[PDB]
């Protein structure tokens, strides 16, 4: 957090963010949010390993959230994909 | 640019057309052809050169 009210830093933090994810729902959908508010090699294995491992409070912290995950998730990491080809 | 620059400039030459012109419209095919490709690597098609299609 502290890093994130801190480019480097904040792919840093991301890093760490999906390493403790993995380490560990909730906190899977969180960490989809930040990535999603963000939106080279290595941030895109984190994103797959991420896929590879995707309730009622879950849906609901979403739905905070946005004010359909699943769907959201795999467009952003379509999004980061080409993002990655292009660089 | 170049080359609609001296197409046009053959075509008006004193004593007759030039005899390139057709060397020159092959000249533009490839050069927008190289573009498109360059235009395509710039724009991702570079950063994603190692990912199956």
């Amino acid at each position: 957090v502290l890093s994130q009210f801190y480019d480097r830093e904040d792919w840093g933090q991301a890093l760490r963010l999906l390493l403790l994810l993995i380490e560990f729902h909730y906190l899977v959908l969180l960490v989809a949010k930040f990535l999603y508010p963000i939106f080279e090699d290595s941030v895109a294995t984190v994103i797959e390993v991420i896929e590879t491992k995707w309730s009622n409070l879950y849906e609901t912290i979403i739905e905070a959230d946005k004010s359909a995950t699943l769907l959201k998730n795999l467009r952003k990491k379509l999004n980061f994909k080409l993002c990655q080809a292009f660089m | 640019q170049v080359l609609t620059q001296i197409a046009g400039t053959g075509a008006t030459l004193r004593g007759g057309a030039a005899s390139d012109a057709e060397e020159i419209a092959s000249l533009r095919r490839t050069v927008k052809g190289l573009k498109r490709s360059v235009d395509m690597l710039l724009g991702g098609e570079m950063a994603r050169m190692s990912f199956f299609r």
